[PDB]
RNA sequence: AGGCGUCUGGGGGGAACGCGGGGAAGUGAAACAUCUCAGUACCCGUAGGAAGAGAAAACAAAAUGUGAUUCCGUGAGUAGUG
RNA sequence: AGAGCCCGGUACGUGAAAACCCGACGUCUGUCUUGAUGGUGUUCCCGAGUAGCAGCGGGCCCGUGGAAUCUGCUGUGAAUCUGCCGGGACCACCCGGUAAGCCUGAAUACUUCCCAGUGACCGAUAGCGGAUUAGUACCGUGAGGGAAUGGUGAAAAGUACCCCGGGAGGGGAGUGAAAGAGUACCUGAAACCGUGCGCUUACAAUCCGUCAGAGCCCUCGACGUGUCGUGGGGUGAUGGCGUGCCUUUUGAAGAAUGAGCCUGCGAGUCAGGGACAUGUCGCGAGGUUAACCCGGGUGGGGUAGCCGCAGCGAAAGCGAGUCUGAAUAGGGCGUAUCCACACAAGAGUGUGUGGUGUAGUGGUGUGUUCUGGACCCGAAGCGGAGUGAUCUACCCAUGGCCAGGGUGAA
RNA sequence: AUCAAACUCCGUGAUAGCUGGUUCUCCCCGAAAUGCAUUUAGGUGCAGCGUCGCAUGUUUCUUGCCGGAGGUAGAGCUACUG
RNA sequence: CGGGGGAUAAGCUCCGUGCGUCGAGAGGGAAACAGCCCAGAUCGCCGGCUAAGGCCCCUAAGCGUGUGCUAAGUGGAAAAGG
RNA sequence: CCUGCAUCCGGUGAAGCCGCCGAGUGAUCGAGUGGUGGAGGGUGUGGGAGUGAGAAUGCAGGCAUGAGUAGCGAUUAGGCAAGUGAGAACCUUGCCCGCCGAAAGACCAAGGGUUCCUGGGCCAGGCCAGUCCGCCCAGGGUGAGUCGGGACCUAAGGCGAGGC
RNA sequence: AACCAUAGACUCGGCGAAAUUGCACUACGAGUAAAGAUGCUCGUUACGCGCGGCAGGACGAAAAGACCCCGGGACCUUCACU
RNA sequence: UGUAAGUGCACAAGGGAGCUUGACUGCGAGACGGACAUGUCGAGCAGGGACGAAAGUCGGGACUAGUGAUCCGGCACCUCUG
């Protein structure tokens, strides 16, 4: 019989026009240009979700290490002294609790100090 | 497209005119055109073994039967004066489905055309049985001589 | 790919066809016993009937199998092993 | 419309009972006089051809 | 020969179907002369509702066989030919 | 607004002035009965530039090859029953027939027209080019080419009347279900152009997006003036990241090409008992029907045909063997495959006995392939048949045209 | 309005070893630019390289040890030719 | 890597290599840079441990520790020779 | 999408379109809800597809920028008073000025067919507005014994009874 | 070289045009690559929007390059073939 | 050491001498490398020979180049056909 491709593809490009509501120029109101930057943005969404866990990496030792240097002992010191400590925490909550309880970190940074070696220059 | 009337030319030149470059006014990218694969006329017979149809036919009888589906009557109604309310009521007291089959010798006509107008009744000559007809219908209403023949036919 | 293929570049076979050949059609002691127990006499009709040859066609007999069953044969031809087993059998076999 | 069998490679090539293929050697027709007796007595009789060519040649045959 | 008088017939048209002639080039052979395309397109002279053909100087091969012509299915893509 | 019982009609019955054609029943036409039946020996007949022969060409599978038969042309040119021609040159013996004159219905091929019917065929860019002014308008002096244009509603009841206005056009009031139905009239999308509302931007180097992200605004709950919540939405000041799509390319975001946008139209199908391969169903040492008959019907008959049943050998042939060959002497092909039992070397395997015993063939799904143009579309050029010397070239018959002023041969 | 062979209908969908285009989804596996040949080099046949199935299935590969023949790197010249 | 053609020239060409990669491969490293170094993407997580390279700020981490050299922005362009 | 079979929905609103709210690992789905509409649709299991677009300097229809930019098609050139009417530099009357005048004038044949006159209006056209028109509407209009042709005669040429 | 007039070019009124067009809030110095970057790295400069002018660049627009080669046509010449 | 090079030959494959045509017929267990067909060697059997008393060797030339498919046709012979 005669077919008529009426509603198959109005189906696929409504819902591509949709899920790009809310583009600039051309962009936004044409479905044959409006589908390429559709890809382009989920390839950009698909890549700086993973790059999201280095970024807040990368900011809570931003943070952390402020912290330390104004509490007066090194960012490295003070890792070294947890891990000797054998403490498990994580970098986040030490960023929050020293963004929140500076008494906290303190006592923190103390314990941390005294479990540091005699010499961090001896060949052990 | 080597059909139709007409676009026996070259439409314009070939260089130099700088717009879409074509060979003939009807082809198939042109509106109005022919059609690349259109159906063509064609037939659909085919073959099948008389030894399959007539199993598939047995098969469907017997089933009927170990359903006790099948009934037979002497004779529809009184003869030499079609009646359709009488084959209807006669119909009704025999079954009450909504579909049934009735199949009548060619030499009788009376009862086929007194019970021809019922809506979920078919009519068939008992030499031209056939598995679809015997399918579509819940019940097979058989004469007496009718099955004698085709059994008579069959077993010979 | 223009060079001349095998097809192209090969002998023929050699001979010729003698379109005047005459054919028979086989038919084996062995299985004329398996089918026949109880014996007695043969021919082109019974053997049509019991379907062992084409029914147009010229018939001739082979005498590969083991006979046991004593039996009267009519054909066209004969092999020695054949009509040896045969007249061994206890049975005779003419030929038209 | 019924299928078309080559003329040359039915008339080339042979079938034998299990259905192998066969073939004759060339190189024999003509100008054998340098050749020693043993070319000649090896190079008679028949070959099953290589079965690296033998769809080819099931095709042609048949069609 | 030619010329007068009087009767009988014909000049064109029609979508397809037939009969007898004439009759092309693109293209395959990875080219191409032979071939094939094809006796196709087209043309010519022709009538009908159908036409043409038709009553063995026919086959076969030792069977005491068939018995005008026409049209289909096999006979086989085989016996051959290039 | 989906009707067996509202209307048109369907089942069934009837029914014609005139005419048509068919068939059957009636004067008339004509051969024969001046003639028919079975025998015998003798004298005459059975289709002329024909048959055959020689040369040059056609079409039969036969593409001059040994060339049978038929036939076109040119030369030569035969006989009448113990005559003549045919069985692929030809001779002999057999077998069939009687050309050189004419008619002959039935089995078959097709539809410009008319009557009656059907669609797992199309529904206005499809469908015949043509649902309307149709081979019209239009283009070309010619052959010729060749267009787009349906839907108001149940009826027009097509908006009286009043007002702004020249009208066009519009607002009230009425028609009607609707006037978001007002002859531009069903349903009304995208490119496109708007008015109103909310947010944001005038120190900024952006293939124009994403992940974070304050403020503002809208909203759903619980708690009160605004503050949280396993809450949603629009805006986004500011930070990180970030070299379009398809073709063809070893190699490109490219300054290698294609794309203005939008809605439609445009592409691996069909035919054949074809071939190979692969699943599926019956039958089983059988399977299997064409063409054709009888059935409004897909059903029932129809043994003419094709494949396995034994192979080897070019053959005369033979056969569980067979060809090569002087050779049981080795080799090539075959006896389904296997196990067991004996004999050999253990040159790898072969040679002899007994068993289970072999599976092919029709329909059909799917991949490929064969012949038809076979995924889609794309030129310079060839032949056949027709059309143009009103411009442009040349010639033919017949008219018209050249204002004024100098130079001075016989 | 076009002439190193005019224009229209047909043969005609003339034909291209050449340029271009071929659309809905997911699951598994996963290539080559090498050799031979070619009126052959930008074409194409076969081989190797992939996938699915069938049959025998470790026969594939790495390391240790053992039996094997070469004529390079090096080196040498009263050991041959320079 | 071992070679030929070349002027021991080319981002040149022609060979061999159970050789790597790209081609048919994202991330990180060297500013950008397919053929270089590490490393083989079933998907989600506001979790830990590391190779290559880095730790003055741009830009995450040491203006780290101990022993020696540099007067030239050598560091951050090259030879005969002085 | 069309179909065999068995079912259910529908003037108490069936088909598309535009939203909200949601849902599946995909091509997407909603017998969950809102506005427009008015006449056929969905599920289950079989059979058949002209069955799925972004690109071929593709084709039919509609619409973007350059753009309110260039031009408004010569070698003469208009001005004034009055009138008509809603509108006048482009229409009518009157008065000045300029141009042509071997033509920018008066006619024949060829060439077109109603462009000629009267009366009506100005949504189509005139490269702008138009009361005007070679716009259209309705009616009317073409008068030969002597003018040009035929009934008078012939050429270059065409047809061609017989015939070759 | 200077000056003067005519028709445009300029503002105002009316009608209203075409080629092209993947996208745009389209700088530059030095670099980086298919070896000549508005669209990539570092750095410098730069209020938003318009109008009249100049044309170096945007490999600007025009015709699937005529020059070269491959493949296929056409015409022409002759002691190339038929 | 016939005909270039290499591999070899001082035991001969260098040369000399006597006899003689195995430069046969019918066969071939298995291997060599090759995409295809072409190319190479071979132990051993039978007939009838050559040399040598015997054991024993001989299916051309110390080795590797001296060549060419298909189709069509000619010539001799044959226990094929007709
Ligand atoms: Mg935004
Ligand atoms: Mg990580
Ligand atoms: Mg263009
Ligand atoms: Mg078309
Ligand atoms: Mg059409
Ligand atoms: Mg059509
Ligand atoms: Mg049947
Ligand atoms: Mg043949
Ligand atoms: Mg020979
Ligand atoms: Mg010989
Ligand atoms: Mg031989
Ligand atoms: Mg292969
Ligand atoms: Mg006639
Ligand atoms: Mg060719
Ligand atoms: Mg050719
Ligand atoms: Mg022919
Ligand atoms: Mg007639
Ligand atoms: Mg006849
Ligand atoms: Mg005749
Ligand atoms: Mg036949
Ligand atoms: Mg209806
Ligand atoms: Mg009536
Ligand atoms: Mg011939
Ligand atoms: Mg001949
Ligand atoms: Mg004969
Ligand atoms: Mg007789
Ligand atoms: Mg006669
Ligand atoms: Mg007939
Ligand atoms: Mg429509
Ligand atoms: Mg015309
Ligand atoms: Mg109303
Ligand atoms: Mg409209
Ligand atoms: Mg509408
Ligand atoms: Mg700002
Ligand atoms: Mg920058
Ligand atoms: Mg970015
Ligand atoms: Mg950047
Ligand atoms: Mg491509
Ligand atoms: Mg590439
Ligand atoms: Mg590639
Ligand atoms: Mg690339
Ligand atoms: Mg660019
Ligand atoms: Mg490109
Ligand atoms: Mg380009
Ligand atoms: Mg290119
Ligand atoms: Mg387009
Ligand atoms: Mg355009
Ligand atoms: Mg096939
Ligand atoms: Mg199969
Ligand atoms: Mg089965
Ligand atoms: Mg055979
Ligand atoms: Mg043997
Ligand atoms: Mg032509
Ligand atoms: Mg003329
Ligand atoms: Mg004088
Ligand atoms: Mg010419
Ligand atoms: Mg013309
Ligand atoms: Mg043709
Ligand atoms: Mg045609
Ligand atoms: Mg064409
Ligand atoms: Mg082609
Ligand atoms: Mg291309
Ligand atoms: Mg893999
Ligand atoms: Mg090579
Ligand atoms: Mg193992
Ligand atoms: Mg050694
Ligand atoms: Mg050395
Ligand atoms: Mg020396
Ligand atoms: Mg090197
Ligand atoms: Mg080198
Ligand atoms: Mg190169
Ligand atoms: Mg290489
Ligand atoms: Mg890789
Ligand atoms: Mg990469
Ligand atoms: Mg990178
Ligand atoms: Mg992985
Ligand atoms: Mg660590
Ligand atoms: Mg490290
Ligand atoms: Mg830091
Ligand atoms: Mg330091
Ligand atoms: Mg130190
Ligand atoms: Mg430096
Ligand atoms: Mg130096
Ligand atoms: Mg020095
Ligand atoms: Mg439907
Ligand atoms: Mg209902
Ligand atoms: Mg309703
Ligand atoms: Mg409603
Ligand atoms: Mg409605
Ligand atoms: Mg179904
Ligand atoms: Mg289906
Ligand atoms: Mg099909
Ligand atoms: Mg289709
Ligand atoms: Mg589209
Ligand atoms: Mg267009
Ligand atoms: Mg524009
Ligand atoms: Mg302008
Ligand atoms: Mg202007
Ligand atoms: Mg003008
Ligand atoms: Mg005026
Ligand atoms: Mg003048
Ligand atoms: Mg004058
Ligand atoms: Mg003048
Ligand atoms: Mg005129
Ligand atoms: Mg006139
Ligand atoms: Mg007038
Ligand atoms: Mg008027
Ligand atoms: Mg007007
Ligand atoms: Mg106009
Ligand atoms: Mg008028
Ligand atoms: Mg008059
Ligand atoms: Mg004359
Ligand atoms: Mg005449
Ligand atoms: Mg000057
Ligand atoms: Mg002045
Ligand atoms: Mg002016
Ligand atoms: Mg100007
Ligand atoms: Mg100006
Ligand atoms: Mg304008
Ligand atoms: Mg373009
Ligand atoms: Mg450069
Ligand atoms: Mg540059
Ligand atoms: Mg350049
Ligand atoms: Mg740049
Ligand atoms: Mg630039
Ligand atoms: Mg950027
Ligand atoms: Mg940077
Ligand atoms: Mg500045
Ligand atoms: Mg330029
Ligand atoms: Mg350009
Ligand atoms: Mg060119
Ligand atoms: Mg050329
Ligand atoms: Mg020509
Ligand atoms: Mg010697
Ligand atoms: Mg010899
Ligand atoms: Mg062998
Ligand atoms: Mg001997
Ligand atoms: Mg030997
Ligand atoms: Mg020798
Ligand atoms: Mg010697
Ligand atoms: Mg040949």
């Amino acid at each position: 019989a005669r077919v008529k491709r009426a509603l198959n593809a109005q189906k696929k490009r409504r819902t591509v026009l949709k899920a790009s509501k809310g583009y600039r120029g051309q962009r936004s109101r044409l479905y044959r240009k409006a589908k390429e930057q559709q890809l382009h943005s989920l390839t950009y969404a698909y890549r700086d979700r993973r790059a999201r866990k280095g970024e807040f990496r990368k900011l809570w030792i931003s943070r952390i290490n402020a912290a330390a240097r104004a509490n007066d002992i090194t960012y490295n010191r003070l890792i070294q002294g947890l891990k000797a400590a054998g403490v498990e925490v994580d970098r986040k909550n030490l960023a929050e609790l020293a963004v929140s309880d500076p008494a906290a970190f303190t006592a923190l940074v103390d314990v941390a100090r005294a479990a540091l070696p005699e010499d961090v220059n001896a060949p052990s | 497209r080597g059909e139709v009337s007409g676009g026996g030319k070259k439409p314009y030149r070939q260089k130099g005119t700088g717009r879409a470059r074509q060979g003939s006014t009807r082809a198939p990218q042109f509106t109005g055109g022919g059609t690349v694969h259109g159906p063509k006329p064609r037939d659909y017979s085919q073959r099948t073994p008389k030894k399959m149809i007539a199993a598939a036919l047995r098969g469907a009888l017997s089933d009927r039967a170990r359903n006790d589906r099948i009934h037979a009557v002497t004779e529809l109604v009184e003869g030499q004066t079609p009646s359709t309310k009488s084959a209807k009521t006669f119909l009704g007291t025999l079954t009450e489905n909504k579909k049934v089959l009735v199949v009548i010798g060619r030499t009788d006509e009376v009862g086929a055309k007194s019970v021809r107008n019922l809506p979920g009744v078919h009519v068939i000559s008992p030499d031209q049985l056939n598995t679809y007809d015997v399918l579509n219908a819940d019940d097979v209403v058989f004469s007496v001589e009718a099955l004698n023949a085709y059994i008579s036919a069959n077993s010979k | 790919g223009g060079q001349m293929p095998i097809h192209m570049r090969l002998p023929k076979l050699k001979g010729f066809k003698n379109r005047f050949r005459t054919e028979y059609q086989v038919v084996n002691v062995g299985d004329i016993n398996k089918a026949f127990p109880q014996g007695g006499t043969v021919g082109v009709d019974e053997l049509v009937a019991k379907g062992l040859v084409r029914k147009n066609s010229l018939v001739k007999v082979l005498g590969d199998g083991k006979l046991t069953v004593k039996v009267d044969v009519t054909a066209n031809k004969f092999s020695g092993s054949a009509r040896e087993a045969i007249t061994a059998a206890g049975g005779s076999a003419t030929e038209l | 419309p019924k299928a078309k069998t080559h003329s040359g490679a039915s008339k080339r090539f042979r079938r034998t009972g299990t259905g192998k293929i066969v073939r004759q050697k060339a190189n024999r027709r003509h100008l054998l006089e340098h050749k020693p007796t043993k070319r000649t007595r090896r190079l008679d009789g028949r070959t099953t051809v290589s079965a690296a060519d033998n769809s080819r040649i099931n095709k042609l045959l048949n069609g």
